[PDB]
C-alpha cells in the first residue's frame, strides 16, 4: 500500500528520510519490491531504516529503469533539494531527449549545489557520494552508438564530475571523431578505460577503418591514441596500387610515374620515419 | 473510474495530461511501454511541435514507419536530427533502412544548397523542393555558381537535368580536378 506512509510521516516523531524508504519500496512491481530487499539483514519489524539503505533502493531502481517512481516521490518528501534536479536531468535526458533543456538545468544544479554551500537531512556529502552513479548510469546504459555522443558531448566543459569516471576529453574526441561513420563504440572502454586499454581496444577500431578504405579519419582517430602512424600511409598506398591495377594503368608508362613521384609527394607531407620508407621503396624495387 | 480518464483524455488530445494517468496511478510496469507508445504516436502528428514526441517510443519499427510517413513539416534544421539516430538505431528491419538513408541524403543535399548565396534562394526544405520541381535550372546555375560541382551532382541526381548541358557540366570539374593534378579524382 502507498497512502499509510504519507500519512506515517505526518504524526509527531517520524524520521522524515525514513519513509521514503517505505514509499519507494511499497509502491512498485513485485519482483522490483522484492530484489531490493537483499540489503536488509535483520527482520520485518526489526529494520530501522537509515542514511544508507536508500543508496541501495536508488541503486536498484535506477537499474532497470524506472525512474518515474523517484523523480516522484522526492516531491512529496525531502523537496527542491538539489538531488531532485540532479535526477530531473534523468528525464530529459535517455527519455525524453530534448538535450537543449538538459544543458541549462545541469549548470542551475551546480550554481545551486555552490550557492547552498553558502543541517540538512540528506546527509551533506551524500549527493556528491552518489551523484557519480546516476552519471555512469545514464552512461554506460545507452543504446545506440550515435546516442552517445550528444551525452558525451553535453558533459565536456563540466568535467570535475565522473571521479572514476572514463576520461571524457578523448572519449568525446573519439565520438567526434566518427560523427558520421557506420561504426560503433564497444562500452569496453565506457565501462573501465585506462591508458592502455584504449589501444588495446582501438586497435581493431583503425583495423576496422582500414578495411573499408575511408582513411581520412583515420589519421585523426589513431592520433589521439598516440599510436605509431607508420603503417597506415603505407597501406593506404597499397590500396592506391591495387586500384591502379584495378585500371590496368601500370602498363602505361606516363601514369606509372605519375604514381611513383607522387609517391614521394605525399610521403613528405606525413614525414614519416626514413626506415619505413626505405622498405617501402626496396620491396617494390626488387618487386621490380 | 481510472478508465474514464484516457477515454475522455484521448478526445482532446493533451498527451501530457493522459500520459500522466499511466505513470502516476500505474505501477510502472514493464509492458506499460506500449500502452505509452500508442499515446505518444496519437500525439506525434497533431500539432507543429510534431518534433519533439517521436523519440520517445520504444518500437523502433514505429519509429521507422512513423518518420517515413511524417517527414514533410519539419524544419531542416530538425527533422535531420529526428532521422539521425533512427538510421544510427541498431534494430530496425534493413528493409526500412534503405528509405530512411535516401530520405537523409535528400535532407543533406537541401541543407547545403540553402545556404550557398548569404541569404534565400529558397525559404525551407518546402520552398527548395517546390523549385525543384519548378524550372530546374536556376538551381543549377547557382550551383555552378560557386564551381562547387560536387554538390550540383546531387543536385541534379536528385532532380534529371538537361541532356545537352549535362556535358558542359561534366567537363569543367574534370578540368579543374586536373589543374591541381589530382590523378585518381579525374579517373574516377
Amino acid at each position: 500500500a502507498p497512502i499509510l506512509s504519507v500519512l506515517a510521516s505526518c504524526l509527531q516523531g517520524a524520521s522524515a528520510i525514513s519513509c521514503l524508504c517505505v514509499w519507494i519500496i511499497t509502491s512498485v512491481e513485485d519482483n522490483v519490491a522484492t530484489e531490493a530487499m537483499g540489503h536488509i539483514q535483520d527482520s520485518t519489524e526489526d529494520h530501522t531504516w537509515n542514511l544508507e539503505d536508500l543508496s541501495v533502493i536508488w541503486r536498484t531502481l535506477l537499474t532497470r529503469q524506472k525512474s518515474k517512481t523517484l523523480i516522484r516521490g522526492f516531491q512529496l518528501f525531502f523537496k527542491d533539494s538539489p538531488l531532485l534536479l540532479v535526477m530531473e536531468m534523468y528525464e530529459l535526458c535517455m527519455f525524453f531527449r530534448n538535450y537543449k533543456e538538459a544543458e541549462a538545468k545541469l549548470l542551475e544544479f551546480q550554481k545551486s549545489l555552490e550557492t547552498l554551500n553558502t543541517h540538512p537531512v540528506i546527509p551533506a556529502m551524500w549527493l556528491e557520494d552518489q551523484v557519480c552513479f546516476l552519471l555512469k548510469l545514464m552512461l554506460q546504459q545507452c543504446k545506440t552508438q550515435y546516442e552517445l555522443g550528444k551525452l558525451l558531448q553535453l558533459f565536456v566543459e563540466r568535467e570535475h564530475l565522473f571521479s572514476d569516471g572514463p576520461d571524457v576529453k578523448k572519449l568525446c574526441i573519439l565520438c567526434q571523431i566518427l560523427k558520421d561513420t557506420s561504426i560503433a563504440i564497444n562500452h569496453t572502454i565506457i565501462t573501465s578505460y585506462s591508458i592502455e586499454n584504449l589501444q588495446h581496444e582501438c586497435r581493431s577500431i583503425l583495423e576496422r577503418l582500414q578495411t573499408d578504405g575511408q582513411f581520412a579519419l583515420a589519421r585523426r582517430v589513431a592520433e589521439l591514441a598516440e599510436l605509431p602512424v607508420d603503417n597506415l600511409v603505407i597501406k593506404e598506398i597499397t590500396q592506391e596500387m591495387q586500384t591502379l591495377k584495378h585500371i590496368e594503368q601500370w602498363s602505361l608508362k606516363q601514369a606509372r610515374i605519375d604514381f611513383w613521384k607522387k609517391c614521394h609527394e605525399n610521403f613528405k607531407k606525413n614525414s614519416i620515419s626514413s626506415k619505413a620508407a626505405s622498405s617501402f621503396f626496396s620491396t617494390q624495387a626488387h618487386v621490380a | 473510474v481510472l478508465s474514464e480518464a484516457f477515454e475522455e483524455s484521448l478526445v482532446a488530445r493533451d498527451w501530457s495530461r493522459a500520459l500522466q494517468l499511466t505513470e502516476v496511478y500505474g505501477r510502472d510496469v514493464d509492458d506499460l511501454s506500449s500502452i505509452k507508445d500508442a499515446v505518444l504516436s496519437c500525439a506525434v502528428a497533431c500539432d507543429k511541435e510534431g518534433w519533439q514526441y517521436l523519440f520517445p517510443v520504444k518500437d523502433a519499427s514505429l519509429r521507422s514507419r512513423l518518420a517515413l510517413q511524417f517527414v514533410d513539416r519539419w524544419p531542416l534544421e530538425s527533422c535531420l536530427e529526428i532521422l539521425a539516430y533512427c538510421i544510427s538505431d541498431t534494430a530496425v528491419q534493413e528493409g526500412l533502412k534503405c528509405e530512411l538513408q535516401r530520405k537523409l541524403a535528400e535532407l543533406q543535399v537541401y541543407q547545403k544548397i540553402l545556404g550557398l548565396q548569404s541569404p534565400p534562394v529558397w525559404c525551407d526544405w518546402q520552398t527548395l523542393r517546390s523549385c525543384c520541381v519548378e524550372d530546374p535550372s536556376t538551381v543549377m546555375n547557382m550551383i555552378l555558381e560557386a564551381q562547387e560541382y560536387e554538390l550540383c551532382e546531387e543536385w541534379g541526381c536528385l532532380y534529371p537535368i538537361p541532356r545537352e548541358h549535362l556535358i558542359s557540366l561534366h567537363q569543367k570539374h574534370l578540368l579543374h580536378l586536373l589543374e591541381r593534378r589530382d590523378h585518381d579524382k579525374a579517373l574516377q
